[PDB]
């Protein structure tokens, strides 16, 4: 199997900043990483795909980079409804584990 | 119950005796015939039912009735009685070759013989949708049924004194058979340097567990609600076929493209599996050209570089990406080359066994393995 | 079982599955077929045509009934012990 | 677009099987593409359970392989979740999502809404 | 007496040579067309024969004239002169669709081409069997050489100025082939441990003193008088498989049994070869399960253990013992498996064949055996 | 020839032999397809469409009349010695 | 300009993708489809043509319209009511079974469906003739089109709630493909000491510069005027085929001789190449009969020597000396024995490669080159 | 290309060398078929009949339409830049 | 039940040809079984002549092979015996019995009336 | 071929007593020989097949053995009906040799 | 019998391209026999340029193969000759023959009338 | 490929004597050589093929003879329609050479 671990857990930030979180995996998964948001009372969106493939429909702010081991995404000029839950997941090999997950609050 | 006693017969297969015991189960007792008999005799349309207590109802079909009743019967002030028989005449003389046709020496063992409702439907008068009403042949799966001739009869009692032919007609039961999956296959072709090659599968595929077979679809529907068959599809893969399906890409044989061959890209999850060193790829949303190099064989077109792609002369919109970027030539194991003519198979095969018997002194002599 | 993935890798792709389904016959219905017509309405119109029609299908219809005759003679009631 | 839907019971008794739902609307489950089960502890934690493909083609997550089962109906083009021997460590939100049924390229485009079990 | 001048000819073969000089024996002089035209003018019924004392009768056929003497005539004080040739011109143009498929651009050659009776049966009105009557066509086996259509006819004339077409037809005489027997063989499956096997023969076989030969029963007829067939149906048979016949069973090929495949017990001289290991024998005598262990592939079964026999829910009183008891695996030399399929074939052919590529090199070392 | 003992330890059986019987062609029959009807009793009610007709059957008419004279011209008898 | 959005679509093939494109343009509007409807209504013939001044006209056929207009309403006064609409329902059960057995469930997908005018027969009416002359489809070229099923349909849009079908029909255009000749190729029959041998070749071969193909002439029709194809006809030949037509005697494979092997000479450059040893070849102009020494496979009679032959009782008059005077056996090469048998391929097929697997060892160890 | 003089010493000879012409489609016109006929001038005679002919129809009818509908709705306008 | 019959000259000059025919009732010949013709000699002698098999197998004694011949007629339902260069030793009483086809398994189970024949 | 020989020629014996009838081969034949019974006025009939298989409707009364070379035919029991003709045939090989012959004559 | 015709104008500038008309009488040019060329040279000199079989092979004198070519045209029976870079001396009477199409059997037996293009 | 030489070119003779024509081949041509006789208003005709192979309707005055190399063409019997062209070409192998030619005067 493939450990995740994200970091920072919790993060808190203002409108116009930029942040970076970070996700480190046990054994090399290539560049395969996808990246999800979450907010309450709608479903879950795919942002990133393979490392740092943008999905369509997606803001061009959120950008994602590494290989391998070591990974981090970057949402530049945060918004009012960038606000919200983020999870890392390995979609390379079996079996698919997710991250631990970040929080963000407006300050 | 009754034993078949195997004494007055021949040589006679599983088919015949069983066919032959299930007649007598069948089979109406004299009685019933004479019951039957009188029926028919005081029969004017062309299709009744008979009914008695002590079976079922019996369905009388006359195949030449409704000529005569609509068109003959009313029309008898004003013809002649010479014209009368003559336009009857040519009707029971096509009427007879359909049953000569039908029930004739064409028809070799009339015991152990299925005739489904659709080679009976001159017989029955022409069409048989009327016929299947009255038997209380419906619902929605009657299409799928009647499409694959599921609905099928059996030769009961030939009677020459009243010239009628009984025959059992049932309706079938649909039954899922548990662990069989049938798998449909599609393939697109690939080049290699500059000639383009293709795979040869089967067209359908059955899978149960570890084993994979072939599939007849001869006698099968692919309805929406599922596939029904008649007989049974199934028949066995050869081991070589079977571990190409399971991996082992070495063991597809592979054939050269034909002229009439347009399968050269297929949409799969979003993205478009195109062969695009015999088709000209061009990116719509940037007007650049996609090449594919002579160590690819296959191209797999996503939006995560081109999200809207022309083919030939149809432009589609394709997705996220769900497929490697390529299929490298170093990278895969391709089977052997072949050729499926009947005269290809002929000359190679040919060819082969004369190779074998030129070594057959040596082959057969097999003992410098242990004298090395 | 199937490796789908290597069979994407030389062109081949599923397009299709579903479950086996066969049918079997378990009731029977009679069907006859009335090879004489009703032509009493007619008025002995059709007597050299009905005559013709007749011995034609002899031809046919009697291999049919002697081999009917020969099966069902070979049918003995169960003697059980 | 693609909507997926769970539907089923929002309390099971122990050692008993869960069976939920997903309907999906505006695409056919019989044509293309994975069908997932992923469910969320309380604690901000995913797990994916276990996927039908379009070819009937099954696969679970080897800590649950034994009491789990995946199924399908074309009909109303529904895939459905079969939990067995459901302890109280299952109590979780579970999720219905698309993927594509090819690795390495296993990541989900598409989920429900998300229904809870509590147990 | 005539030659084929053989000079303003091109390349010609046999069938075309001879069909061509045997026209000149058959069509009509000058003065028999002029009289046939004639006498086809004042031809007024839909069949008709017009005697000639200078040679045989000819018998004239018109295909829609039934429609116009039965339907039309009886009409015209009734019906209108527009709606009168509405009807007909609907009949007219259905008879040259069948014209235009018959004598068309299908028809290669007019010369060599030999059309069956049943074929012109449109053509000839609807129906033949009143055509076959008046040209003295009857007797015991007119229904079986009606059924391998060996009634022909060929083009003799074409009338384009009266358009009429002349053909000659023959009713065929039947010979018997000295020395040659055709065999129809039926057979059973048997378990090789679990897997059910079976024989892979052709189901007729032809034997001519020390000959085995195939036979293709497509226009044979099996009448009970004897087996009738228009074209001379035996064409070679590999040596492989005559010397399978023959009794090796070590040339013959095994192939498994498909899901479709109830061929499991065949009653032969009062006894039963049953598969037992594949179906369920009980003996209804005693109640005891007829077994069959591994080392056994068929069981022969008798009245001399098992007086009444149930296989498959099927009870056959058998007799006096004309087999062995079973057939052990240890003592009969089986044949190779094979499988019929077309993709199979060719999945296993080149397989083979790129394997004979691989050790070209010492295929050809004919010195190998010398040197050592 | 057909070694049957061996060939019932394999599963095969025989389970007809007969005699073989071809076809051979001696006498021939002139039989003549009359393509246009008599249309007398009409009455002129159909000459449109005969007219019609006698044009589409001479498009594929011609054809064969021209191919039997290109080969019964090549027919010359004996002129031997 | 479309797109075709490959979101909502699964798995599709380039066919179904191309065809549902082009159904956008070939489509009638939502207005188009208004007034065809109204126009529909007003219409009393079997065959109408619509004007718009949209697009082109549009024809409409009705299939049962010709019985009512010609039968059933001029007979109003004088049959009942009753009798009318049973007469009525008998003709619609029937067309109702046409149109389920073309538009049912055997036509799995409705929108890639190609639909032969002849297929759509019935449909029509019963006839197509005057389909295709109210359609402006006519020219010395329809035959042939007609022939090879050319003239296709494709279906554009259902209405069910006026109960009518569009489709779009397109008369073809003839194109030549420069570069390439189909020839048609002939043979007779040879014979080595005693046995009567045949090569096996294609009876169509496809000549394209320097390669050689197979050729399907099953959509083909050879018109006097030239080869027209509905579909693409050329496929891959096997290299070893290629070499058996480009000179290589010893790649092409020969069979024996059947039983209705009629083609034992033919007619080629005014001469005669007869097998002499399987025929009489007897020279008329002075008695002496051929023979041919088991040296020759084949003779080439010429009026050399021979000015009037007979052969099989029928006598030819050959000219100029074209060929040699024979072919000898020591001065050719020829291939290896064949049989083009299903059963006789797996019976060949299972002992080559159950031979290969007794020597597979030694193949893979091929180490003794290096070795000695 | 074909070696004519080596196919003749084993008995194959050319008897018809022609040019390959394909068939392509370029315009096309529009084919109805009217299902339901003019029953006017029968003074409802049929109705019985005509019901039941439009009820066999929709089951036939009506998979057609939607998997027209189905794949028409894949189709945008071009949404170029 | 299985009824044989055999029809033939009781007298037949010597040197000449002797023809009988055993005619089948109850049963067909061309079905199964081998169809065998024995003569019992004056002293209680049973000598075997010959078989024809349904499967128009035909064998023969190898110490009178050469003047014997044994056809079948389907049609009538009959067997025939053919014997030649016929000498004083040749009278006897004529059978016709049904065996099986495949040794060793050659036992007879019905057998005809008989006929005799004198040289 | 194979030479049988069947003894005795004549036997005398009278009703309710056991009898035994002995055929001897040259060759061993394993255990196929057969017994038939000759009556005047009516056909032969089966007795025993394959050394000791009694044929089905024959009484019970009548007992095959042996194997190979020596083969013995027992009646016990004996009816009037029992006294008529017998012989003992091999029907394993060709040439298919009977016996001697045996006739029964009250006593 | 076979009559041979060829056409063609009589006078072409230098450098142009001829072009000639041999129509076939009699036979048909689509069945059998290499169809020929040969010119006559002023000073009694015949030069063989190539032929056309009826299996639409070809072949030209090596000496003008670069500038010569021999056609056919079914429904007409007709074949045609193309020479093009006519320069100096290409005047001469050109005929139309037939031949066999195998060797070493190419002689002539029918030949045309012939028709003369000056340069 | 094959250069043929036809002597002589000139030759004149009465009606009744017998003329010869000779060809000679830089090569052996076996006995491939063909003859025509070339008259003003008419078609050239086919007299000998294969060397001495008389063309059926050709008078036999006409008689040819040779092999190899050596060949020539006899016309015996002269007559006033004997008096025209004749060629000789080599039809073994490409490419076709004729010959000189030969006229014919009446003397």
């Amino acid at each position: 199997d493939v450990q995740i671990t994200q970091s920072p857990s919790y993060l808190a930030a203002s409108p116009g900043e930029t942040i970076t979180i970070n996700c480190r995996a046990s054994k090399s998964i290539s560049k395969y990483l996808a990246w999800y948001q979450e907010k309450p009372g709608k479903t879950n969106e795919l942002l990133i795909y393979s490392g740092s493939t943008l999905q369509s429909g997606i803001p061009s702010r959120f950008r994602g980079s590494g290989s391998g081991t070591d990974f981090t995404l970057t949402i530049s000029s945060l918004e009012p409804e960038d606000f919200a839950m983020y999870y890392c997941q390995q979609h390379n090999e079996y079996t698919l584990t997710f991250g631990g997950g970040t929080k963000l609050e407006l300050k | 119950g009754v034993v078949l006693a195997g004494a007055a017969l021949g040589v006679a297969t599983a088919a015949q005796i069983t066919a032959g015991i299930a007649l007598h189960q069948s089979m109406l007792n004299s009685q019933a015939i004479d019951n039957l008999r009188a029926s028919l005799e005081t029969t004017n349309q062309a299709i009744e039912a008979i009914r008695q207590a002590g079976q079922g109802m019996i369905l009388a079909v006359q195949g030449v009735q409704d000529y005569i009743n609509n068109e003959l019967i009313p029309s008898m002030n004003q013809l002649s009685c010479d014209l009368i028989g003559q336009k009857l005449g040519l009707k029971l003389l096509r009427y007879y070759t359909e049953i000569l046709s039908l029930f004739g020496p064409s028809l070799r063992d009339p015991i152990s013989a299925e005739i489904s409702i659709q080679a009976l439907s001159y017989a029955l008068g022409g069409d048989i949708n009327k016929v299947l009403e009255k038997l209380g042949y419906s619902g929605g799966d009657l299409l799928g049924i009647l499409e694959s001739r599921g609905i099928k009869a059996r030769i009961t009692h030939v009677d020459t004194e009243s010239y009628f032919i009984v025959l059992s007609i049932a309706y079938p039961t649909l039954s899922e058979i548990k662990g069989v999956i049938v798998h449909r296959l599609e393939g697109v072709s690939y080049n290699i340097g500059s000639q383009e090659w293709y795979t040869t599968v089967p067209k359908y595929v059955a899978t149960q567990g570890y084993l994979i077979s072939n599939f007849d679809e001869s006698s099968c529907t692919f309805m929406p609600e599922g596939t029904v068959c008649s007989q049974n599809a199934l028949y066995p893969m050869s081991p070589l076929l079977q571990e190409c399906l399971r991996g082992s890409t070495k063991s597809c044989a592979r054939t050269l493209v034909s002229g009439s061959f347009g399968n050269r890209f297929i949409l799969s999850q979003g993205n478009l599996i195109a062969n695009c060193a015999s088709i000209l790829c061009k990116c719509y949303t940037t007007g650049t050209i996609i090449n594919q190099d002579p160590d690819k064989i296959l191209t797999y077109i996503a939006a995560d570089h081109c999200p809207v792609v022309e083919v030939n002369g149809v432009t589609i919109q394709v997705g996220s990406r769900r497929y490697p970027d390529a299929v490298y030539l170093h990278r895969i194991d391709l089977g052997p080359p072949i050729s499926l003519g009947r005269l290809d198979v002929g000359t190679n095969l040919g060819n082969a066994i004369a190779k074998l018997e030129d070594a057959k002194e040596l082959l057969e002599s097999s003992d410098q393995i242990l004298r090395s | 079982q199937i490796h789908w993935g290597n069979l994407s890798k030389i062109g081949v792709v599923g397009i299709g599955s579903a479950s086996y389904k066969v049918m079997t016959r378990s009731s029977h219905q009679s069907l006859v077929i009335k090879l004489m017509p009703n032509i009493t309405l007619l008025n002995n119109c059709t007597r050299v045509e009905i005559a013709e029609y007749r011995r034609l299908l002899r031809t046919v219809l009697e291999p049919i009934r002697d081999a009917l005759n020969a099966m069902t003679q070979n049918i003995r009631p169960v003697q059980s012990v | 677009d693609v909507q997926l839907q769970e539907s089923g019971p929002g309390l099971v008794k122990p050692s008993q099987s869960l069976s939920l739902t997903c309907t999906v609307s505006g695409y056919s489950i019989t044509s293309d593409y994975a069908w997932n089960w992923i469910r969320q502890f309380p604690g901000n934690k995913l797990e994916w359970m276990g996927y039908i493909s379009y070819t009937l083609t099954t696969g679970y997550n080897p800590s649950l392989k034994s009491r789990i089962s995946i199924t399908r109906d074309s009909s109303k083009n529904q895939f459905f979740l079969q939990l067995n021997s459901v302890t109280t460590e299952d109590t979780a939100t579970y999720y219905c999502a698309r993927s594509g049924w090819l690795l390495p390229y296993w990541y989900f485009d598409v989920w429900g809404a998300g229904t809870t079990v509590t147990v």
